[PDB]
RNA sequence: UGGGGUAUCGCCAAGCGGUAAGGCACCGGAUUCUGAUUCCGGCAUUCCGAGGUUCGAAUCCUCGUACCCCAGCCA
RNA sequence: GCCUGGCGGCCGUAGCGCGGUGGUCCCACCUGACCCCAUGCCGAACUCAGAAGUGAAACGCCGUAGCGCCGAUGGUAGUGUGGGGUCUCCCCAUGCGAGAGUAGGGAACUGCCAGGCA
RNA sequence: ACUUACCAACCCGAUGCAAACUGCGAAUACCGGAGAAUGUUAUCACGGGAGACACACGGCGGGUGCUAACGUCCGUC
RNA sequence: UCCUCCUAAAGAGUAACGGAGGAGCACGAAGGUUGGCUAAUCCUGGUCGGACAUCAGGAGGUUAGUGCAAUGGCAUAAGCCAGCUUGACUGCGAGCGUGACGGCGCGAGCAGGUGCGAAAGCAGGUCAUAGUGAUCCGGUGGUUCUGAAUGGAAGGGCCAUC
RNA sequence: UAGUCCGGAUUGGAGUCUGCAACUCGACUCCAUGAAGUCGGAAUCGCUAGUAAUCGUGGAUCAGAAUGCCACGGUGAAUAC
């Protein structure tokens, strides 16, 4: 699981997931696995997903993950009143925006890249779909 | 650098009488030439100048760039700003310190009637 | 230099035992007898004997 | 905190004094001031650190 | 452990730009030098800038690190 | 001046042989000689400090400037702004007249004297090296020692490369092992 | 789960931000036919683990660990 | 007209870096220091008396875009008002409209005074 | 002093994130000045009388909550 | 209770047992002025000397510093060093800011007297924003202002102050 | 009155002798070096007169190798209620 090293303050607002994503072509790789959904990633789905990669794809290939999770996500226990402060940190999530490209791949064929990719986009959230390298 | 050390000792009087809008008297002292020179409140035109470099000063001196030839350019500057209406500036001294031979171009624009 | 605050740093003559007699300031204040100077001191033989060992 | 409450009083005839607050473990030594002495109209030495 | 902050300074710019002044009107109580005095502007203790002359308020750019002066036109 | 002099015909002429300068005033020329003694064990003892500082005095014919810590290090049990250190900066006629008792009678009267280091210039041409002992300088009373103290000599020049400082100071015969 | 306390030589237990003190033990010598007792000498913990403040941490702060004590209620 | 010095406007299209050049005057380094003055030591700096020497450094000027810097058009994001949906987010009409990036521009421009040369 | 499938500072190239990051930066709002039309002075000051200081939901911007609540706490309509 | 940032929707203000931190002082120099100076860190060389105490040179640019939190400031330095000093003055104050009020804050200038500077000038505390407590009652010093027949005094007032 | 002209260990160099042969591993010599040690904690031992103490000499074993062993003499105590 994912989690930044050291933050700078441990509870963060919600705040709101509007409008498109940054991280848009595939960069690094040659296949991508680019959201179309909108939701947000806990680090035990990033890390689900890339063990269904890695597993599907064996130890060859090249797999970057593009999202990082750096927001901390806290919740109230049972039988907790509201109030009397702020819950604890119980996960981080990152959030996605419509054009994310969550992860890469590089060094293999497309049809595993297809296949892989099938087999991890099914342990996220949001849906999602196979985007490859463009060129400019 | 020397200059640039020179240029910022020079600022805090600079900007100060560009604050108040005093007409300013920036002396400027070379190893071989002083220099003198009387400047609007603007800041921009001059009005009034003198220096060892001017051979109406420079020929009637023994050496430019000592005490005498600093006290030469000061009583030339106060005649010159007294024949130009102008009588009460203040000394920008430009950096350098008030001792030498900037004391001695000062004290001699006092002496000649310049009020500062 | 400021005032008194310095040594008195007076001009005394050293004298090897190489001929070489020399005139300088050092602030001893007393005339000076040496062994070594710069012209006959065994440094270049020195050299050579540090070199000169194996075999 | 520890820094003390004294009163400087005028080396004049009159009763005026200025106060003000001293250390009085660091400095224990006297307060000498020239101040102003307003019934005097003049500017006077002040004594007293209490 | 957390449930404190201070009452509200009210800082800023009191009086904008073309706005006519008094002398001795404050014109922007601020925290540092953020706005600078210009022509006819004073710098209280607390970096307050107040018109030190009647006229109107002048916003300008200043001088190598761009600062931001304040003047007062004379009006 | 014996040594400017020196400087001022052959050293001049020398290097403006060897180098094919332009300009005689591209030629290096040594700038000044900084003689520090860094005490360091005062740390505890005023007095020792005193006799350093009386020993510069000695050694060069100038009072000394007592060096305070720039930093706090714990490493060393200091703190800021303490007194640790003292150096004379001969310049001029003192530089000429130090620097000839010094590759002169000084240097002969090193213990087991072998030759002074050739890589110890800083990259810029300013020679820097060391004494062990402050009995080799011949004003240091022997009788009168309390605590053997080395110190450090700096030759600061205005070379541009350490090489060129190689020359300005091998025309001096400056032993260079 | 919260609050408080403790962690320092093999064991029990002192430590004041600039040095680690005591007892029992252990090691060597001596007494003794030999062992216990006794006597003479010693040693000894860089202080639970990690990070930080400090010139400097066993000492101060924060977190984790392990063990104790108190509370965990009215319905 | 060209060059140099001073004081400004302007505040990176103006600054950096690489390369070339300048000293008759100017400037800088320089020469000396018992004096005016100075160093918590030192004429290094400050200061004074000078002018032998060099433009090496510095500074100015001329090139050079390796970088910094400026920067459209178009599109995108956002958003005021009115309306709509599948409504934690978007869409429509309409008004405003970036940031980043691209093409490109780009090694400044200028006022007063003073001196040197033609 | 001799080897090395391990980790890795700084620097450079490329990719993201930030309420408590900003070498950029809107729309709107706010303040000030001028002008036309419209509005039963709608404005300000002073004086008589109050009441009210438990608010609710709905849009938009948010905190908290689980972007749960016909939840709670603000801003604005 | 008070200070700083965020929430806070680009003027101000804005809530919650919302997220984070601090204060209840220090200083007679750490204030005033005049003159000067410019950091952190890293590299290289160098006696003890070491990863890190001093010296010299270079890179670097304020990543430093600011008596103590955080934010905004700071090179003309508000940072650092030295000389002389008491403006850490007294009476006022055009005009403003800020609060329901009590109150709080900024203030050019005027008068008297002063410090620094050759002078222009600057100085009514500190780079700014925390470092605090109304009234009553009472204590101390000054001032015939009052002083229950009158002259005093007691007590009260006023100014300073605890 | 000193770690000293005390003390001689240790170590470097140069050698002599014996012995086929001195590296492991002799003895002695010369030059140089010059530790520890300033009267010894608890405890413990020997000695009653030519004794203890102290000073030398010889021998056996043995090619060479004793500070041991066995002998020999020189000076020569104290104390025993």
């Amino acid at each position: 699981m994912l989690q930044p090293k050291r933050t700078k303050f441990r509870k963060m607002h919600k705040g709101r997931n509007r409008g498109l994503a940054q991280g848009t072509d595939v960069s690094f790789g040659s296949f991508g696995l680019k959201a179309v959904g909108r939701g947000r990633l806990t680090a035990r789905q990033i890390e689900a997903a890339r063990r269904a990669m890695t597993r599907a794809v064996k130890r060859q290939g090249k797999i970057w993950i593009r999202v990082f999770p750096d927001k901390p996500i806290t919740e109230k226990p049972l039988a907790v009143r509201m109030g009397k402060g702020k819950g604890n940190v119980e996960y981080w999530v990152a959030l996605i925006q419509p054009g994310k490209v969550l992860y890469e791949m590089d060094g293999v064929p497309e049809e595993l890249a297809r296949e892989a990719f099938k087999l991890a986009a099914a342990k996220l959230p949001i849906k999602t779909t196979f985007v490859t390298k463009t060129v400019m | 650098d020397k200059k640039s050390a020179r240029i910022r000792r020079a600022t805090r009087a600079r900007r100060k009488l560009q604050e108040l809008g005093a007409t300013r008297l920036v002396v400027h002292r070379t190893p071989r030439h002083i220099y003198a020179q009387v400047i609007a409140p603007n800041g921009s035109e001059v009005l009034v100048a003198a220096s060892t470099v001017e051979k109406a000063i420079a020929e009637q001196l023994k050496y430019t760039g000592n005490k005498d030839a600093a006290a030469a350019v000061g009583k030339a500057v106060a005649e010159r700003a007294l024949e130009k209406g102008i009588k009460d500036v203040s000394f920008d001294r430009s950096g350098f310190q008030y001792h030498g031979r900037v004391q001695a171009l000062a004290d001699a624009a006092r002496e000649a009637g310049l009020q500062f | 230099m400021k005032k008194d605050i310095h040594p008195k740093y007076e001009e005394i003559t050293a004298s090897c035992s190489c001929g070489n007699v020399m005139k300088i300031r050092s602030t001893v204040g007393h005339d000076l007898n040496l062994d070594v100077c710069s012209k006959c001191h065994p440094f270049f033989t020195g050299k050579q004997r540090d070199v000169a060992t194996g075999g | 905190g520890i820094r003390e409450k004294i009163k400087l009083v005028s080396s004049a005839g009159t009763g005026h004094f200025y106060t003000t607050t001293k250390n009085k473990r660091t400095k224990p030594e006297k307060l000498e001031l020239k101040k102003f002495d307003p019934v005097v109209r003049q500017h006077v030495i002040y004594k007293e650190a209490k | 452990r957390n449930g404190r902050d201070s009452e509200a300074k009210r800082l800023g710019v009191k009086r904008f730009g073309g706005e006519s002044v008094l002398a001795g009107s404050i014109i922007v109580r601020q925290r540092g030098t953020k706005f600078h005095a210009g022509a006819n502007v004073g710098c209280g203790r607390d970096h307050t800038l107040f018109a030190k002359a009647d006229g109107k308020v002048k916003f300008e750019v200043k001088g190598p690190k761009n600062r931001k002066f304040i003047s007062i036109e004379a009006e | 001046a014996k040594l400017h002099d020196y400087y001022k015909d052959e050293v001049v002429k020398k290097l403006m042989t060897e180098f094919n300068y332009n300009s005689v005033m591209q030629v290096p020329r040594v700038e000044k000689i900084t003689l520090n003694m860094g005490v360091g064990e005062a740390i505890a003892d005023k007095k020792l400090l005193d006799n350093a500082a009386a020993d510069l005095a000695a050694i060069s014919g100038q009072k000394p400037l007592i060096t305070k810590a720039r930093k706090s290090v714990a490493g060393f049990k200091i703190r800021q702004g303490y007194p640790i250190g003292c150096k004379v900066t001969l310049r001029g006629e003192r530089m000429w007249e130090f620097f000839e008792r010094l590759i002169t009678i000084a240097v002969p009267r090193i213990r087991d004297f072998r030759g002074l280091s050739a890589k110890s210039f800083d990259g810029r041409g300013n020679y820097s090296m060391g004494v062990r002992e402050q009995i080799i300088f011949p004003e240091i009373d022997y009788d009168k020692v309390d605590r053997v103290r080395g110190l450090d000599i700096t030759i600061t020049t205005t070379a541009k490369s350490d090489e060129e400082g190689r020359a300005l100071l091998a025309a001096f015969d400056f032993p260079f092992r």
